[PDB]
RNA sequence: UGGGAGAGGGUGGUGGAAUUCCCGGAGUAGCGGUGAAAUGCGCAGAUACCGGGAGGAACGCCGAUGGCGAAGGCAGCCACCUGGUCCACCCGUGACGCUGAGGCGCGAAAGCGUGGGGAGCAAACCGGAUUAGAUACCCGGGUAGUCCACGCCCUAAACG
RNA sequence: CGAUGUCGGCUCGUCGCAUCCUGGGGCUGAAGAAGGUCCCAAGGGUUGGGCUGUUCGCCCAUUAAAGCGGCACGCGAGCUG
RNA sequence: GAAUGCCGGCAUGAGUAACGAUAAAGAGGGUGAGAAUCCCUCUCGCCGUAAGCCCAAGGGUUCCUACGCAAUGGUCGUCAGCGUAGGGUUAGGCGGGACCUAAGGUGAAGCCGAAAGGCGUAGCCGAAGGGCAGCCGGUUAAUAUUCCGGCCCUUCCCGCAGGUGCGAUGGGGGGACGCUCUAGGCUAGGGGGACCGGAGCCAUGGACGAGCCCGGCCAGAAGCGCAGGGUGGGAGGUAGGCAAAUCCGCCUCCCAACAAGCUCUGCGUGGUGGGGAAGCCCGUACGGGUGACAACCCCCCGAAGCCAGGGAGCCAAGAAAAGCCUCUAAGCACAACCUGCGGGAACCCGUACCGCAAACCGACACAGGUGGGCGGGUGCAAGAGCACUCAGGCGCGCGGGAGAACCCUCGCCAAGGAACUCUGCAAGUUGGCCCCGUAACUUCGGGAGAAGGGGUGCUCCCUGGGGUGAUGAGCCCCGGGGAGCCGCAGUGAACAGGCUCUGGCGACUGUUUACCAAAAACACAGCUCUCUGCGAACUCGUAAGAGGAGGUAUAGGGAGCGACGCUUGCCCGGUGCCGGAAGGUCAAGGGGAGGGGUGCAAGCCCCGAACCGAAGCCCCGGUGAACGGCGGCCGUAACUAUAACGGUCCUAAGGUAGCGAAAUUCCUUGUCGGGUAAGUUCCGACCUGCACGAAAAGCGUAACGACCGGAGCGCUGUCUCGGCGAGGGACCCGGUGAAAUUGAACUGGCCGUGAAGAUGCGGCCUACCCGUGGCAGGACGAAAAGACCCCGUGGAGCUUUACUGCAGCC
RNA sequence: GAGCUAGCCCUGGCCAGGGUGAAGCUGGGGUGAGACCCAGUGGAGGCCCGAACCGGUGGGGGAUGCAAACCCCUCGGAUGA
RNA sequence: UGGUUCGUGGAGCCAUGGGGGAAUCUGGGCGGACCACCGCCUAAGGCUAAGUACUCCGGGUGACCGAUAGCGCACCAGUAC
């Protein structure tokens, strides 16, 4: 629903921000925040391991419930929908009838005021979490555990959704957001709805700096490098790739698969 | 212009000083060499 | 006021046949294709058969010189929302009417922008035949597109 | 090669003559005027511009003429670059 | 006797360059053995968002005083930041620790590693962050928020008095937070004043005057007042805050909707405490007395500071823990806690001095570098700008003369204006504010300060708005109209764009080669390809572990292109990558046909053929925004010319669109046209593209550009073509006094000669001895064991289908 | 050895004064309802002019220097990568 | 795989990281692949002086030096810098 800009500077010609229309509460719940360690790419050795990170806006981390079999049977009233900086989705503030407050991430089509509940016996209705063995086949669904009681791994980004295409025995068959078809165990919880903020991927950042506010630093091509630095480096003049196109560490980056071949997960994976 | 030696009594003691020699097995051999030399200051004098 | 018909339109949902692909079984020396052949597919087990699964598009019989709409145009079924129209009763208002330069809206198909989707067909493109030659007609592949949402384009043998 | 700084421009000259002009002369297919060619002759003079890093060259407008070469293709402990 | 040899010593250059900002000096008087340089007075100049105060870092005695001058001071020195000696730094309230946590470090539990060691939850350490109780003056030669004076506070510990279930390192609240823009009321700060208090002064033509000059404050408990911040109050129900809770959280009705009530700050007032100018008189270097019984009043401007956790908006969504409050748990409830009072107790370290600099970092009393706060006044529209100047601090630790060339930094110029030159390089024109007015083009924002104009000072009169005060005077902020005055000139000084047309590259702001390159290179939003289903892929690591990520296909990695507009054609034969349970080949291992060596034999020990044996390669397909590639020869059309057309060779295919003598064009200054008097550059065309061409992208593109090219207008010392003037050097004198270089030197020209470029050889010529200011032709001048070339079976960096290995992967 | 320098993490600070005037609000116009168009308010931006601050474009000086990167004139950014 | 003179060699012996895996005197290793004969030792637990190496320190001696030599230092030196 994505809010655009008159071209009164050169960067504001193309820059789009999101609407923030579903946001009801501008300031996060005090008992559910804890500080993000900004890391900068830098591991415990101090070395860069992911290049070109840092410089971001400071963030407080919002504790998300990715389990929701913690609190089976206890319904919750949706009290607020909020901005999480740490993820593409929005988040929903739940006041449970206990008075435990939790965040969950926000489906498409939540309203404030409404009631959600996890359950094998919850209604099949947006925001409720069931095992996958109890959701009817053909529903779209999100927040999907991959192995049971290990918490939600699958379909967490903004707009994303997985669909149940079958059962087979203990296991159910998911169309993942990649289009991968995968056997997931039936007792893995999953949370119905697709995820909201589906207009995330139409955001055009507009200028250089809005990359830097998110902690994405400048990315340097290997053709601008020198042959110690990169395979693509060097060449008096500009340079075609000269060789099959290649990472800084030597391996190819047009086509080369590196799914590990003897992985035990591949017996659970149908297509790709 | 801004030259190289910009002194700091925190940094001098925490880097070159005696308690940070004796963490490292290289740094204990520093004081061993300076004792065997006979130096009057095994560590840099900070105050 | 009381009724009637209709693919009139918008939204949500849903049913079956068939094409393609994938998986399993069985099964052989050929299948497609044409005027005829060839490209092509096939002993790495194709076509032809059965069973399961996924996906998209269009809805056979009803069905026609039929209906509906101002035009473009509209066809499985279900529900919601909604426009037009016709008949009867002759009840009310009481000339309130006709057309309409501009304006405003709608406007097949092709085309364009963002995202999705892509089974079949199919510009461009690639082969194989015809021919003196083929940038075509015929044949085998095949990308945009054809589909959806939103925004444009504003055309025609938009014809009675 | 335990270093002789390379092109072009500027500044500053100085030298040679196989002379562009000026001076003297022979022959002329030299009527006159203007020329051609050769001999003597360096004392002096030998312009300002457009283009190009240019030297050279091509044009513009003049001129009596718009000379060719040497001096480490003179001259960077003189300058530019 | 040589090694550009090592160490030391002393010479040459040479009384030469220089003496470290062109902010500036002159005189009188003292001390002294000795004064331009030390102290005092007068005159002059310089800084004054500092070149003036206060913090922090760093430095470590440099502070003050007394006595000195060998060395240090770029001269001198009686002076000093120097030598000797003595003195000086006082804290419950300032900073830090017996408080807390952040990144990080360490690290019992635990994980890993040949050893050394590497990780790691809780914990602990870790500070310009959070927490916490002191303001104003006075004394010293030198310390003070530290001592003294006044006023006011915080912790403990022990007592009594009155209240309450008290009670944890445990639960909860709070602490607690972004950027930008702001309202109200204050304070700091400043301006004015006829009012108040002052020593005094009428000068030189006038003035005894609401004259001139100086000053009209500071802190301050309780209690009021004015601003403002935080906050709902009961009742039940309760399974969540890992035990328990009356607390918190979540429901359900009742009264508020407000700050009404509670607290809590800020600011005024406040008992009382203190300060108190100019001028004059002095005896120090620095200070004192008087002026004073001082006055200590009123207006205006007003903050970026306070109320503070204020309000509004926005996306990029903005630390933790303790102090503090509350709630229970054991234990206790003769306790323990809270409020009031009294008595008592309150440790360790720093404190001097410099601190945009002569005391820090630069070997130096070095024109460089160094974080935070105050930083007055007037005018210029505003300002931390600029000019002058309060307080305050300086005249930069060599001077005196002279008035050449030459150099640096300035000023001016006849006539001409780019003729200079690689280039208007440099320098000049323009310059601030107000009002007219402003083109192509465009992404409708811009282009725009387009361009080009007019106004600009002062006096008098009339006149409209606000803010503070009562609607009023005054004080302040803004305007309008009319009439005049002066000068060459009115932003009268200083600070303050030259403009336009056109092309190339890159969309734009940005980034880089610290110390010769700021660009068309890098980056950039944006496009595509590819990988990656999560103990992800990728990366660091032997491992453990960690980043990715406390992310989950709208996410993460890798590669290329690089906003946007219109587009990205053909070749999959070779290389890469992807898909193929067939087939060829393929190692260990299985398998033993058969044979061998020894034994008197049972035996023991060897080879060893079929056949079964993975990945990989061969093979079959796919794949270009993967690596890459994208032709040649003949003939033909009613005049030549040309070839729409055809024939033919080869290829995997034979360059499509769009550009094109281009950042690409050798021939080349191609050829036409435009500009010019004249144009190897420029702009527009043709295509004969040596050798453009579609994501190492193609062709365009408004705006942007300290990028690169061409042209014109204005303007000028760039030039014709120079001239004059100013200052800092240069020159002379006094003081101090280097350097690279140097075989020794008694060191001329020509023509020859010589290892082929002679002061030194030969012949001739010329020439008394020695300096100073200058110029650079030579001494193959100095400096660097040439960096271009070659050599060395010299070395490093980089590449690959060179060789051979290794990590990694299968 | 990261007290220079490059990147990142934690915690603080700094950016005088002027211009332009996006969204959004309010009134009005408009329509069946709208889109939309006027004003007024508003105060956005890797916006503009320019000190501190960060740089280092062109020229000149310097060249055994004040300086082993300096000085003068000029110039770029200056609410943000 | 390492050690030994042993660099795969006819490669034994000794120690081993991986796989298989006995016996207790009629049992086992060895004498350089292997076999026979003849011989030599008794693994898979550990301790053990002296003879050997060095010179921070004390002493003796020198066809060793004599302040550019001898230690870096004869001297308040691992100091000043
Ligand atoms: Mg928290
Ligand atoms: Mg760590
Ligand atoms: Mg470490
Ligand atoms: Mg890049
Ligand atoms: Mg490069
Ligand atoms: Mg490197
Ligand atoms: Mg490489
Ligand atoms: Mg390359
Ligand atoms: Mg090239
Ligand atoms: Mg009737
Ligand atoms: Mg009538
Ligand atoms: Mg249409
Ligand atoms: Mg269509
Ligand atoms: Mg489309
Ligand atoms: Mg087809
Ligand atoms: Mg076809
Ligand atoms: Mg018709
Ligand atoms: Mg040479
Ligand atoms: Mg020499
Ligand atoms: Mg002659
Ligand atoms: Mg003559
Ligand atoms: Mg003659
Ligand atoms: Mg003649
Ligand atoms: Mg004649
Ligand atoms: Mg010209
Ligand atoms: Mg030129
Ligand atoms: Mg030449
Ligand atoms: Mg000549
Ligand atoms: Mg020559
Ligand atoms: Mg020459
Ligand atoms: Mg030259
Ligand atoms: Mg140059
Ligand atoms: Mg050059
Ligand atoms: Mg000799
Ligand atoms: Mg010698
Ligand atoms: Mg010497
Ligand atoms: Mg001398
Ligand atoms: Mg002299
Ligand atoms: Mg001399
Ligand atoms: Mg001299
Ligand atoms: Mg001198
Ligand atoms: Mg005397
Ligand atoms: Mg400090
Ligand atoms: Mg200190
Ligand atoms: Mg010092
Ligand atoms: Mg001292
Ligand atoms: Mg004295
Ligand atoms: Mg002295
Ligand atoms: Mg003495
Ligand atoms: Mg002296
Ligand atoms: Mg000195
Ligand atoms: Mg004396
Ligand atoms: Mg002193
Ligand atoms: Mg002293
Ligand atoms: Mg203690
Ligand atoms: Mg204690
Ligand atoms: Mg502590
Ligand atoms: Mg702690
Ligand atoms: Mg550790
Ligand atoms: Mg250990
Ligand atoms: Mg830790
Ligand atoms: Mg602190
Ligand atoms: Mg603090
Ligand atoms: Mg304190
Ligand atoms: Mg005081
Ligand atoms: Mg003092
Ligand atoms: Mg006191
Ligand atoms: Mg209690
Ligand atoms: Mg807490
Ligand atoms: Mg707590
Ligand atoms: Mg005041
Ligand atoms: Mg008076
Ligand atoms: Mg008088
Ligand atoms: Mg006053
Ligand atoms: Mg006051
Ligand atoms: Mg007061
Ligand atoms: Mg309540
Ligand atoms: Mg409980
Ligand atoms: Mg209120
Ligand atoms: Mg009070
Ligand atoms: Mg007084
Ligand atoms: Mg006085
Ligand atoms: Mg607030
Ligand atoms: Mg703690
Ligand atoms: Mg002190
Ligand atoms: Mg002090
Ligand atoms: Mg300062
Ligand atoms: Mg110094
Ligand atoms: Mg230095
Ligand atoms: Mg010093
Ligand atoms: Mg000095
Ligand atoms: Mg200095
Ligand atoms: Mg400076
Ligand atoms: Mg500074
Ligand atoms: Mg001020
Ligand atoms: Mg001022
Ligand atoms: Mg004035
Ligand atoms: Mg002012
Ligand atoms: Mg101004
Ligand atoms: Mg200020
Ligand atoms: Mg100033
Ligand atoms: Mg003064
Ligand atoms: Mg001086
Ligand atoms: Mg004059
Ligand atoms: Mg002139
Ligand atoms: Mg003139
Ligand atoms: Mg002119
Ligand atoms: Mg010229
Ligand atoms: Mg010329
Ligand atoms: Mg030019
Ligand atoms: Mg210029
Ligand atoms: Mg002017
Ligand atoms: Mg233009
Ligand atoms: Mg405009
Ligand atoms: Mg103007
Ligand atoms: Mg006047
Ligand atoms: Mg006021
Ligand atoms: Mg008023
Ligand atoms: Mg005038
Ligand atoms: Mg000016
Ligand atoms: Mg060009
Ligand atoms: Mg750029
Ligand atoms: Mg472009
Ligand atoms: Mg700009
Ligand atoms: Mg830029
Ligand atoms: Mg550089
Ligand atoms: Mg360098
Ligand atoms: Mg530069
Ligand atoms: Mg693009
Ligand atoms: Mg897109
Ligand atoms: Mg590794
Ligand atoms: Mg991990
Ligand atoms: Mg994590
Ligand atoms: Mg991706
Ligand atoms: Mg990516
Ligand atoms: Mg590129
Ligand atoms: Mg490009
Ligand atoms: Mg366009
Ligand atoms: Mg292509
Ligand atoms: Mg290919
Ligand atoms: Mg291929
Ligand atoms: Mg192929
Ligand atoms: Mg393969
Ligand atoms: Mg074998
Ligand atoms: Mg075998
Ligand atoms: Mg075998
Ligand atoms: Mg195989
Ligand atoms: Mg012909
Ligand atoms: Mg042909
Ligand atoms: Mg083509
Ligand atoms: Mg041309
Ligand atoms: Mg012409
Ligand atoms: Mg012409
Ligand atoms: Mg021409
Ligand atoms: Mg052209
Ligand atoms: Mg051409
Ligand atoms: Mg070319
Ligand atoms: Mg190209
Ligand atoms: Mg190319
Ligand atoms: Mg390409
Ligand atoms: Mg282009
Ligand atoms: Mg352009
Ligand atoms: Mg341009
Ligand atoms: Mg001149
Ligand atoms: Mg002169
Ligand atoms: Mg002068
Ligand atoms: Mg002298
Ligand atoms: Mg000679
Ligand atoms: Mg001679
Ligand atoms: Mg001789
Ligand atoms: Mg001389
Ligand atoms: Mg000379
Ligand atoms: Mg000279
Ligand atoms: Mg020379
Ligand atoms: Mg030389
Ligand atoms: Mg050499
Ligand atoms: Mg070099
Ligand atoms: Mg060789
Ligand atoms: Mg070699
Ligand atoms: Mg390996
Ligand atoms: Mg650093
Ligand atoms: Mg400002
Ligand atoms: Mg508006
Ligand atoms: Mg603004
Ligand atoms: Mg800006
Ligand atoms: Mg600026
Ligand atoms: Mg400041
Ligand atoms: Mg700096
Ligand atoms: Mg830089
Ligand atoms: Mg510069
Ligand atoms: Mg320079
Ligand atoms: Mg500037
Ligand atoms: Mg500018
Ligand atoms: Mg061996
Ligand atoms: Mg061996
Ligand atoms: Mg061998
Ligand atoms: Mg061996
Ligand atoms: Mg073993
Ligand atoms: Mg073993
Ligand atoms: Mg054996
Ligand atoms: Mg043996
Ligand atoms: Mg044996
Ligand atoms: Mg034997
Ligand atoms: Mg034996
Ligand atoms: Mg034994
Ligand atoms: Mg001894
Ligand atoms: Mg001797
Ligand atoms: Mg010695
Ligand atoms: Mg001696
Ligand atoms: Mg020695």
């Amino acid at each position: 629903a994505v809010k655009k800009f008159k071209p009164y500077t050169p960067s504001r010609r193309f820059m789009t921000v999101a609407d923030f229309s579903e946001i009801t509460k501008t300031e996060p719940e005090k008992s559910l925040v804890k500080p993000l360690k900004k890391t900068g790419g830098r591991n415990n050795q101090g070395r860069i391991t992911v290049r070109f990170r840092g410089g971001g806006h400071k963030r407080l981390y919002r504790i998300i419930d990715f389990k929701r079999w913690d609190k089976v049977g206890i319904p919750a009233k949706v009290a607020a929908i909020e901005y999480d900086p740490n993820r593409s989705a929005r988040i929903a503030l739940l006041h449970y009838v206990d008075g435990e407050k939790r965040y969950i991430i926000a489906p498409d089509g939540l309203q404030v005021g409404q009631q959600v509940v996890a359950g094998p016996d919850a209604p099949i209705q947006v925001g409720n979490a069931l095992p996958l063995r109890f959701i009817p086949v053909g529903t779209v669904v999100h927040a999907v555990e991959l192995e049971p009681k290990k918490g939600a791994k699958l379909a967490r980004a903004a707009g994303t959704s997985a669909q149940i295409q079958g059962r087979e025995g203990d296991y159910v068959i998911l169309r993942l957001p990649s289009g991968e078809l995968r056997k997931v165990h039936g007792e893995c919880y999953a949370t119905v709805g697709a995820v909201g903020n589906a207009d995330h991927k139409n955001i055009v950042l507009g200028k250089a700096g809005r990359s830097r506010w998110l902690g994405r630093r400048p990315h340097v091509r290997g053709a601008a490098m020198n042959p110690v630095d990169h395979p693509h480096g060097g060449g008096e003049g500009r340079a075609p790739r000269g060789r099959p196109p290649a990472s800084p560490w030597g391996w190819q980056t047009k086509g080369l698969k590196t799914r590990k071949r003897r992985k035990p997960s591949s017996r659970f994976i149908i297509a790709r | 212009m801004k030259r190289t030696w910009q002194p700091n009594r925190r940094k001098r003691a925490k880097t070159h000083g005696f308690r940070a020699r004796m963490r490292t097995p290289g740094g204990r051999k520093v004081l061993k060499r300076r004792r065997q030399k006979g130096r009057w200051r095994l560590t840099p004098a900070v105050r």
